[PDB]
DNA sequence: CGGGAAAATCTCTAGCA
DNA sequence: ACTGCTAGAGATTTTCCCG
DNA sequence: CGGGAAAATCTCTAGCA
DNA sequence: ACTGCTAGAGATTTTCCCG
């Protein structure tokens, strides 16, 4: 609440995002939004990759997150349709997936996969999954003597890449990142409901002429009016639907 | 430095069970969190919770609310 | 020294008593006749 | 009592009467009725009217195996979260049980898994499985599916949701991936209104962030409390109220008579 | 919301989404939500969460047919008071049943008769039996043991004497009768602290006295009641209150406003 | 409380019992017991009777309660002690039962029945069960016709016998008089335990001597001292066990 | 006459069950039956009570104590 | 007019809509496809 | 009026199959 | 137009009993 | 501060087989 | 030495919203 001015000024200097603000001075994160938003000199979680790969005569067919280097992989009977329609449907029950990348192969353009997509809610689109490819290829070819099949192997490679190799900037493990990702995803999605339930209320203060509102907090109501937010008591201001 | 962290550990919602009472307790103020047990605050009370009784979360409805 | 009347396993007959070894939170670990079984405590009654 | 007692244990060693009895017919304290109850071994046939409470730790899955149209269905489910994991396999064997649970292990963090004593989850091979993955086995109490209450819930909830979805599939496997689908990221509800899966990724977020965050606070606020004892390493202050751990024993002590150092 | 709706129901038509779920991803009301909920007819499958409460008049009977070591005990048991009455025949049979149901009625007052839908009691030689006796027959919802649960439950504790006097009797006829007895004349407890032949005593002395007494009160208390109406028969005035029946409908009105003639 | 001089008067005049004193003028049943029992001047429910009787060839078994003609009879297959143990543990456990008469016959004084009666803790002693007789069979030949079997026709006897067929003072069937019969007693086993918990307590009043205690009240302590009956308050005596 | 009639209808204690409560009320104090329903006080209340409802008694084990 | 889904007898599949005929405490009648059955409210959800 | 002990009330569960 | 209940085990609140 | 409506909490049940 | 739970339906209490 009070400081806004702050922010505001803190953004004008550094150009900051406004989970620091609303970090930083403890302000609600519309109010930190609504500053990004006013400076027009200021102006990916759901993409998953798949590609199938041959090894020892039998198709392995991963799915790997983009933004997080996650493997979701496992050996299949047959390089079909239908099976790549119960993977890609298994992923979109395990993880939110909203759009899937594929090299236009004959199992990936097929009938069953589009219907596995449209019922999913996956968007299909026709260099990440190739090292990616590489790596799984290796952690498998150290591993493959501790198992007697190839499914087992690629199971306790995919384990081992998600949970056991780390690094980056911070020395976190795919599953680290993706959880963290998926979070920030999600604090996304809210942040955007709640500013979309809020968009539609327009504030009459002190009468002065319409406002967008922006917060209904418990002793204040905070307001945009004019590309400027002020902040006005309760009892000063009514809040009506348009 | 330290004041932050301790704001920041705070601002996490713990749902917890007593060892008799079936229903779980609303969103308490996680204190302290260790390998066994959870130190949190409901309604100005100061409770030591096990970590098998309590769950642990952040809300990001209400991160985003307030 | 607590005495200790179960219901074990699938079995409606009431056994016991036995002696009391550990009393948990909602199971408890006790001897019957040098055999040492682990009942909910919602199948022991302790005396 | 003495010619009253004697009467009523000649009474009980044939109709077996409960304390109310044998206190009004032989004019005892209840006391001494309960007692005489108490000392036959054919009248012990109740246990105490109670419930235990599952283990709730951010690392705690239970499976189940559950059937349905002739297949079976392996189940699991992250108890802190409800977020469940299912699966259609050809037979209840160690082999796929394992196979399952490697699966699951390398997609979440998997500390402990909780079963029942079937054959195909005390299977050897699934030790091994547990044991390469550093998972911890916990079985229950044989014929107590209380011990499995989340999971044998969520049985009831994926058949639930299966039925919704059978006419939407040709195979039965189709159906229970659905399900799946539907109960972790379209069904809203429980300790912080999220669905399965925003629940469960809370939960892992939750775990690293707060063990960093508490791992920092910990490596720079190190002081010694001494109450009423010895250093007891501290762990939180504030509000008039310090909380410390005297010889690994957490316990709450006012800010009155307790010196930080 | 005209966008927001129309997606909820392609989504529901899909996932069936509860209305929580309904309302997060598309900014619904919760009543438009529950509305989508409501309408479809494959997520109405589960009923509401409460017990009836059966029939305990002075004089219902519930009977039922239960199994002990490949023998049938037929039990009753009066409603009001706990008390039972039990048998072993050698058949599930509508003849033994009426036998039994005749010997019930002949030795206290049976005015109806509950029971499931088994053969035995949906005869028509019990039917017979019933209508010679003035008997009433009220059978239960098919299928729904709760509508008989004095009875089933007095199939347990019944079961439970037997087990405790069982090496007692060569023969299970000798031990059902001596359960009989324990339950009904050495177990205190209940309404009164009384056994079950203590309390039916009570209940049926009760019943006979207070209708005699009514009788006799309103012989000669004989008034009529004005209130706010026409003559209300009056029923019992005191403490500022008075109760009468208006046209066959009690209703308790305060002294003030109502004249008594 | 303070009728007690008026119920010791009454009964110094017409020698009335406990139940009326305790009725008319309100006081617990034990002071109007004391008070019937102060007086020498002033100075059967558990009897059941079992007899067999013979008709078209098979064996009935009658039982009578005597304080109110209430009949419990059925037909058995074989005067034997089986089942007359059988039929008498019945009854024991439907009725209260504590003394059966017989009349010393085979299947009265065998060793089942014996046994069963000390079981059930009935009493066993070796002319109205004829008079019953006479008209259960009086009955059952009317009623015969309406059944096919004789166990039938004698459970509906029986069933007109104790609910149909009125008479007495006041024109009530046996099953009322059975049922009141048995109420009376079970008040008297009531007056009988309390009586018995109370008499092993002595009240120091005012100190005097000890006195026998009748009755603990809510604001007073009811005390026989020396053969009369004194109103002392709760503070103004002590109360010990001996 | 009547209300010595009145005052022993008055003794009898019922016990009675509400529409959606599984546990039984106390023992109250009959003021008036009927054929279906019974008129009751408890607590200084007065309620209706359907037959099929209530338990009417009289404990003998109380009218001997008091 | 009310809405009546309804379980009926040892059968896990929900029936209905029903017609509302009588609402009583612990059970209702209803008429499906001109059947008239009686269910308890356990085992009923009106709308 | 104040604790302690004993009694009364409350809460909750298996089994009825 | 019909309907969960009963008795026991442990916990918690009330009542009483002597100061 | 006062009602009404909507939201939050509470209570309770089947099914897991 | 281990342990009933989950989600929905109806009822009841809280909170908020404009006077
Ligand atoms: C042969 C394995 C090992 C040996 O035991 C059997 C038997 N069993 C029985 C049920 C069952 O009927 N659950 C209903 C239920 C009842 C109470 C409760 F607290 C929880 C509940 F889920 C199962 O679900 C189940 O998986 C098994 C099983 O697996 N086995
Ligand atoms: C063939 C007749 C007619 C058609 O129905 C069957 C099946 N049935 C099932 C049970 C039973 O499982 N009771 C446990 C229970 C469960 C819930 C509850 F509220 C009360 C309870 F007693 C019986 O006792 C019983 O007598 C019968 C029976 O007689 N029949
Ligand atoms: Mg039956
Ligand atoms: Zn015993
Ligand atoms: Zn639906």
């Amino acid at each position: 609440l009070d400081g806004i001015d702050k922010a505001q000024e803190e953004h004008e200097k550094y150009h900051s995002n406004w989970r620091a603000m609303a970090s930083d001075f403890n302000l609600p994160p519309v109010v930190a939004k609504e500053i990004v938003a006013s400076c027009d000199k200021c102006q990916s979680p759901g993409i998953w990759q798949l590609d199938c790969t041959h090894l020892e005569g039998k198709v392995i067919l991963v799915a790997v997150h983009v933004a997080s280097g996650y493997i979701e992989a496992e050996v299949i009977p047959a390089e079909t349709g239908q099976e790549t329609a119960y993977f890609l449907l298994k992923l979109a029950g395990r993880w939110p997936v909203k759009t899937v990348h594929t090299d236009n192969g004959s199992n990936f353009t097929s009938t069953t996969v589009k219907a596995a997509c449209w019922w999913a809610g996956i968007k299909q689109k026709f260099g990440v999954i190739e090292s990616m490819n590489k790596e799984l290829k290796k952690i498998i070819g150290q591993v493959r003597d501790q198992a007697e099949h190839l499914k087992t192997a690629v199971q306790m490679a995919v384990f081992i890449h998600n949970f056991k190799r780390k690094g980056g900037i911070g020395g976190y493990s795919a599953g680290e990142r993706i959880v963290d990702i998926i979070a920030t995803d999600i604090q996304t999605k809210e942040l955007q409901k709640q500013i979309t339930k809020i968009q539609n209320f327009r504030v009459y203060y002190r009468w002065k002429g319409p406002a967008k509102l922006l917060w209904k907090g418990e002793g204040a109501v905070v307001i945009q009016d004019n590309s400027d937010i002020k902040v006005v008591p309760r009892r000063k201001a009514k809040i009506i639907r348009d | 430095e330290l004041q932050k962290q301790i704001t920041k550990i705070q601002n996490f919602r713990v749902y917890y069970r007593d060892s008799r009472d079936p229903v779980w307790k609303g969103p308490a103020k996680l204190l302290w969190k260790g390998e066994g047990a959870v130190v949190i605050q409901d309604n100005s009370d100061i409770k030591v919770v096990p970590r098998r009784k309590a769950k642990i979360i952040r809300d990001y409805g209400k991160q985003m609310a307030g | 020294n607590f005495r200790v009347y179960y219901r074990d396993s699938r079995d409606p007959v009431w056994k016991g008593p036995a002696k009391l070894l550990w009393k948990g939170e909602g199971a408890v670990v006790i001897q019957d006749n040098s055999d040492i079984k682990v009942v909910p405590r919602r199948k022991a009654k302790i005396i």
